[PDB]
């Protein structure tokens, strides 16, 4: 029993990382075959960040003026280009560790492990999820940047997010593995900040389910609602619009328990209107929004990795 | 924005 | 910036993790060089479970009736002993991955992440503490027994858990890596509740100095109080008394934020009497406990 | 307690 917010087992990513310096610049990277990827930004220095010219700053770049290291070992640089806001590095050696991967870029809302790294050496490892505004609410100080995101399926590691910024609210921002930002962001010290946000209507109520299935189901009712009337309550308390494709997607928990996704609007409708009144709900007094449908199943059936 |  | 519950990267302890059967019972072991150690209590019966004597069911059992599997790959098992509440089973090869590593027994309010384990697999880590109470408030599954806690220093492995059982409050007891037990707990179907539990109040501080670092200082007064004043207040609430020991680990922090310990103590004070007034600290509606002061500077920095 |  008991549920907690858990991360993957990092040790698949953790032997991916490596540390990407270009003189007094240094990062992390990931190094998958013979490629390490990377923040192009790296390739900066204190002043070149209010506006580079990416294009013509890396013009000037030789392959030994990236220094490439994974632990003790330096990694010969024999190759360099860029893809979007990422350096691709091509180098001498093909990772030994390289897992099974792809690259995936999710969908807001959804979440992902982080694995938290500077030097290289990873520092530690959380869950969290793609807010809808297209940030996460992370943890990172400097030096993080080249830190990646990332879910597990079997034995299959899919890198979906790398660390490049903090927006001025302590926020965070960062691109795909194709080097493509969530949201509107760039890569350059220039004014910018995360929009508004709204809380994960879709993963309050797979948590909700993942209570039910957990024996905590004080907040049911005999009740439905329409989603044209939870979307009208719901707003008001700053959720994110209820749709019929969220409505499917939570098709697997709804059969699981036979609570149809309706009926359970109308308990999490109840439960915003009227609060808690001090009860509490699998351990908490708050509405949890960074569980995914998926999750729920993942924790909840007790899936593994190899 | 910060790069970080 | 930003503040997570964040658990130690888990590869090296993943390296590490087998699983060990006995007849019909399978759980998780942790292979470290040529031993592979494990909870005793893979060798019940579910009779033995309600008053098992171990002695006397170990006797009974040979090196072979002990089925030890990486993945799909058995390890032979040539020697088999109980230490305290665990077994240790020597197999014919090593774990070329075993990292550098230490057995500790952790105090109650310290925390440690654990990686979540089901037959000799890995399926996710958290970080937690160990309550005051010394139980675990862990998220554990039918089958999750051997998984362990642990921290990381540099390249050095501290373990501190294995897990063995869930208490009917569905809270977690385990021993350290000796095999004595957390609390007053022993491996047996008896009934079993954790004690009365506290709030870690050194964390708590911690917590909010953490919060400060990040631009949080809305819960700040203009008071200080006395450790005597603090304590019977806080004490009324729940809360571990607080001592001068814990005055001076928050030294650190209090130097960093410019802030007394005795002033957030009297922030503290003001929080739990008054409430936080719908308003929240690092994202929570609630003071949490489960960050160390050590924690809190490792993340902040 | 239920052995875990």
């Amino acid at each position: 029993s008991g549920f907690r917010k858990m991360a993957f087992p990092s040790g698949k990513v953790e032997g991916c990382m490596v540390q990407v310096t270009c003189g007094t610049t240094t990062l992390n990277g990931l190094w998958l075959d013979d490629t390490v990827y990377c923040p192009r930004h790296v390739i900066c220095t204190a002043e070149d960040m209010l506006n580079p010219n990416y294009e013509d700053l890396l013009i000037r770049k030789s392959n030994h003026s990236f220094l490439v290291q994974a632990g003790n070992v330096q990694l010969r640089v024999i190759g360099h280009s860029m893809q979007n806001c990422l350096l691709r590095l091509k180098v001498d050696t093909s990772n030994p560790k390289t897992p099974k991967y792809k690259f995936v870029r999710i969908q807001p809302g959804q979440t992902f492990s982080v694995l938290a790294c500077y030097n290289g050496s990873p520092s530690g490892v959380y869950q969290c999820a793609m807010r809808p505004n297209h940030t996460i609410k992370g943890s990172f100080l400097n030096g993080s940047c080249g830190s990646v995101g990332f879910n597990i399926d079997y034995d299959c590691v899919s890198f979906c997010y790398m660390h490049h910024m903090e927006l001025p609210t302590g926020v965070h921002a960062g691109t795909d593995l194709e080097g493509k930002f969530y949201g509107p962001f760039v890569d350059r010290q220039t004014a910018q900040a995360a929009g508004t946000d709204t809380t994960i209507t879709l993963n309050v109520l797979a948590w909700l389910y993942a209570a039910v299935i957990n024996g905590d189901r004080w907040f049911l009712n005999r009740f439905t609602t329409t989603l044209n009337d939870f979307n009208l309550v719901a707003m008001k308390y700053n959720y994110e619009p209820l749709t019929q494709d969220h409505v499917d997607i939570l098709g697997p928990l709804s059969a699981q328990t036979g609570i149809a996704v309706l009926d359970m609007c109308a308990a999490l409708k109840e439960l915003l209107q009227n609060g808690m009144n001090g009860r509490t709900i699998l351990g908490s007094t708050i509405l949890e929004d960074e569980f995914t449908p998926f999750d729920v199943v993942r924790q909840c059936s007790g899936v593994t990795f190899q | 924005a910060v790069l970080x």
